[PDB]
Formats: structure tokens, C-alpha cells, sequence
């Protein structure tokens, strides 16, 4: 049962600062390489850097050795990463990642954590129910949608009936304007289960520490 | 530092089918060069390390090979949950740099999209702004055209849209288009149109409604 849990992301401020860390079990974090990589918005991997288990080799990618440090505490099996100095170019997901035995090779990654940096304030999403036209639907299925509007930074997460309703469930990307972001998400399921059962959406914004559900039903005066 | 080239950086590829990536890096990493493969929403899993060594449990459809600068990537029978990125990584120095990925896209058959229109939320009107929303869903292959009509009329600004990755499930891809007005605009005009325009057949799919329904 490796895991390889990161936290400390969200939104810094350009030239500011943020603590990264990463949590290890399921294996004896001692006896390890770790390493840190990023991925950018749209763009590949990048390697960051590694700290073998005693903390006496750190190595850096070049760009990063003067405001990134990689330090580990193996009494508490746990890998950080002090970002500093950080701009725009520093925005992405960072991954903390094991050395696997024997190799410069990464074998376990992390999950990752989002870090944004930017000046612009956080701003929680307003979240809307888009139940289908006013005319009820013919055929044996239908679409339902959920809008998640004017949020900043990313991530927000979203599911459906806390998340007991996979199937069915497209959820677009965010799309970026003015500093904020918008982003939908579609079910489809039998008209046989809606609208004669409840269907909600659950949209979470850890950033303003939102977290909001909309219940989802015909068009109409009730 | 070291930079690996990889390529192709996009791959179109059926079922059943033999690929391979190259990965060329820009002096020697003797044999010390992993192969990732990072699903959509997923971390990278490794696959091959040193080269041409399989990580444990890795199937063997995934092999490797090459020595001093040219390395090789190769899925013998290519299968619909391989739809990922794959990126290289040589660790013979540091920085263990990685190669700039390869895009797989998986072919599959052309499904015409499921379009379904939403008026602005019973919610959101209140606030002033008014977001009509389409959905083109489960459609082949990517490329699709959306088309705003209010009352008869063109529309081109105001409109966003965005897809989906590639579904692992059945390969078919997924677009939202917003078309974002204030709420008096909204009320101007009573009929709203979004014509969907996919290569699965000349007549475009259109779906509708009148805000005073
Ligand atoms: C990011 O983390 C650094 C490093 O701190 C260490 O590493 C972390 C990953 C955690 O494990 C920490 O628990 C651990 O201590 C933080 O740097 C620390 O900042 C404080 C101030 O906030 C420093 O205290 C000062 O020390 C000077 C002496 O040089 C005194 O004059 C000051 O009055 C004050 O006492 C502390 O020394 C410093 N530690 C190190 C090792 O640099 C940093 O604050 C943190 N950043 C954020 C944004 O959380």
C-alpha cells in the first residue's frame, strides 16, 4: 500500500513564498530517494529535484536551485518543498515522487497538489442547476447540467450525487477570462430515475472553503 | 543539462496497432533513460526503466530499448485504455530531464454528437448575467462546429467553448459551448439556437428553445 500524499498548494502571491509537503507510507520512507516534479498548464513533466535518504545529496534543475529548497524529515516521513520567489512560470501541479531501489527512476507518484501564483483574489464560484428545456422531454434519457461560474483559483471539484452517480457524468475544463474561470459539467441518466428521484450536484471550492449542492428539478412555478 | 527530444509529439492510432516512440537525447545517458505513462486525471505510472527493463506488473505489450542517445518506446498491440501521454526521462545525470511527451489519441468509429440546450438557470437570472449552455456529448472525432442563433441571427461573441479528453471508456469526446449574455440582452430576444456542425452529416443538428416557454 505505497502512498505518496502532497499537500501545502494553493495561490501565492508572484515573489512570494509556499510550503509544499508530501506525506509517505506504506513503505519505509527512509530508504528512499525523493524527488519533485511539476507540470505547467497544457505543457510535459518537469523534474525539480531529489534528496536521497539521509540529506546529504539535493540536486536541483538549474533554474530552480536558487528559490526552490528539497528537504525531508524521515522521523516523520515526510518530503517538502520550499518554493520562493515564485512567478507565473512556477504555476502547475507538483507532484512528490519515490525513487524506486537501485534505479533514478520514478516509481510511485504522488497525486499531486495545484499551486497558482498570482495576484489576483480568490473568488468563490456562484453554482447553477440547468434542468432541461421547459417542454418535458420525449426519448429515455436526459441530460442534466450543473454551471460553476466565476471562481478563482483552480481547482474546484464537482459530482453528482456525492459522487454515488459516475455514469453518464462529462465535466469540461475550466476555462479562464478576466481572472476568473467557468466550468460545466452534464449527467445523463433514464428518464425512469429523473426527475422521480433527486439529482444534485456537489461543487467544492477549497480555496474560499465553498462548498455547495444544487438540487436539480423541472422548469417551472412551484 | 541534458534535453530529450521526443517524438512524435502527437500520435493517431486504432486498436491493434504497433507504436513507437523515440526519444533522443542531446548527449550520451548510457542505458539509464524510464518510460511514463500519465493517463488523463491520473499520475505518471512507470513502465520501463533502464532502458528496456519492464517495471513490475506492467503488461507486456509496453517494451524499450536503446543505449547512448537513442531510445525506443514500442506498445506491440495498442488497446483503448492505453490512451495517455507517455514521456521519457533520462536519470543517468542530473537534471533527470523528461522528453516533451507524446500525445496518444485513440481511433475509433465517427458517432454523430448528442446535443442538448439549456436555458440560463432558474437561479441565475437574478443576478443580471445569463448564460445559455449547450452540450455536444459522446461525438467522433474532435473537430466540431458551433453555431449561436438568436431569434434568426448570427451570434460570435460572447461564446466559449471547451472539451473534453478523450473518454477511456469509448474513446468519444465531449464540448461545452456558454454563451454568455447580460440579462437584458437575454429578455431582447425570445429564440435561442445552437447548431452543431459534425462531420457525421451535411445537416447541421439543432437544438432550441423560446424564453417565454
Ligand atoms: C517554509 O518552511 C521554512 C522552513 O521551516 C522548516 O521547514 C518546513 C518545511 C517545516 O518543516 C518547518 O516546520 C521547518 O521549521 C520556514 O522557515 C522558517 O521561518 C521562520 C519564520 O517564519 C524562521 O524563524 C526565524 O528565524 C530567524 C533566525 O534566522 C529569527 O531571527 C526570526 O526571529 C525567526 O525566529 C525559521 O528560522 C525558518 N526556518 C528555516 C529552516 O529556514 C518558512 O517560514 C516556511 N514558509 C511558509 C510560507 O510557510
Amino acid at each position: 500500500n505505497v502512498n505518496l500524499l502532497e499537500s501545502g498548494g494553493g495561490l501565492v502571491q508572484p515573489g512570494g513564498s509556499l510550503n509544499l509537503s508530501c506525506a509517505a507510507s506504506g513503505f519505509d520512507f527512509s530508504r528512499y530517494w525523493m524527488s519533485w516534479a511539476r507540470q505547467a498548464p497544457g505543457k510535459g513533466q518537469e523534474w525539480i529535484g531529489e534528496i536521497n535518504p539521509g540529506s546529504s545529496t539535493i540536486k536541483y534543475t538549474p533554474s530552480l536551485k536558487d528559490k526552490f529548497i528539497i528537504s525531508r524529515d524521515n522521523a516523520k516521513n515526510t518530503l517538502y518543498l520550499q518554493m520562493s520567489k515564485v512567478s507565473s512560470e512556477d504555476t502547475a501541479l507538483y507532484y512528490c515522487a519515490r525513487y524506486g531501489s537501485y534505479v533514478y527512476a520514478m516509481d510511485y507518484w504522488g497525486p499531486g497538489t495545484s499551486v497558482t501564483v498570482s495576484s489576483a483574489k480568490t473568488t468563490a464560484p456562484s453554482v447553477y442547476p440547468l434542468a432541461p428545456v421547459c417542454g418535458a422531454t420525449t426519448g429515455s434519457s436526459v441530460t442534466l447540467g450543473c454551471l460553476v461560474k466565476g471562481y478563482f483559483p483552480e481547482p474546484v471539484t464537482l459530482t453528482w450525487n456525492s459522487g454515488s452517480l459516475s455514469s453518464g457524468v462529462h465535466t469540461f475544463p475550466a476555462v479562464l477570462q478576466s481572472d476568473l474561470y467557468t466550468l460545466s459539467s452534464s449527467v445523463t441518466v433514464t428518464s425512469s430515475t429523473w426527475p422521480s428521484q433527486s439529482i444534485t450536484c456537489n461543487v467544492a471550492h477549497p480555496a474560499s472553503s465553498t462548498k455547495v449542492d444544487k438540487k436539480i428539478e423541472p422548469r417551472g412555478p412551484t | 543539462s541534458i534535453v530529450m527530444t521526443q517524438t512524435p509529439k502527437f500520435l493517431l492510432v486504432s486498436a491493434g496497432d504497433r507504436i513507437t516512440i523515440t526519444c533522443k537525447a542531446s548527449q550520451s545517458v548510457r542505458n539509464d533513460v524510464a518510460w511514463y505513462q500519465q493517463k488523463p486525471g491520473q499520475s505518471p505510472k512507470l513502465l520501463i526503466y533502464f532502458a528496456s527493463n519492464r517495471y513490475t506488473g506492467v503488461p507486456d505489450r509496453f517494451t524499450g530499448s536503446g543505449s547512448g542517445t537513442d531510445f525506443t518506446f514500442t506498445i506491440s498491440t495498442v488497446q483503448a485504455e492505453d490512451l495517455a501521454v507517455y514521456f521519457c526521462q533520462q536519470g543517468y545525470t542530473s537534471p533527470r530531464t523528461f522528453g516533451g511527451g507524446t500525445k496518444l489519441e485513440i481511433k475509433r468509429a465517427d458517432a454523430a454528437p448528442t446535443v442538448s440546450i439549456f436555458p440560463p438557470s432558474s437561479e441565475q437570472l437574478t443576478s443580471g448575467g445569463a448564460s445559455v449552455v449547450c452540450f455536444l456529448n459522446n461525438f467522433y472525432p474532435k473537430d466540431i462546429n458551433v453555431k449561436w442563433k438568436i431569434d434568426g441571427s448570427e451570434r460570435q461573441n460572447g461564446v466559449l467553448n471547451s472539451w473534453t479528453d478523450q473518454d477511456s471508456k469509448d474513446s468519444t469526446y465531449s464540448m461545452s459551448s456558454t454563451l454568455t449574455l447580460t440579462k437584458d440582452e437575454y429578455e431582447r430576444h425570445n429564440s435561442y439556437t445552437c447548431e452543431a456542425t459534425h462531420k457525421t452529416s451535411t445537416s447541421p443538428i439543432v437544438k432550441s428553445f423560446n424564453r417565454n416557454e
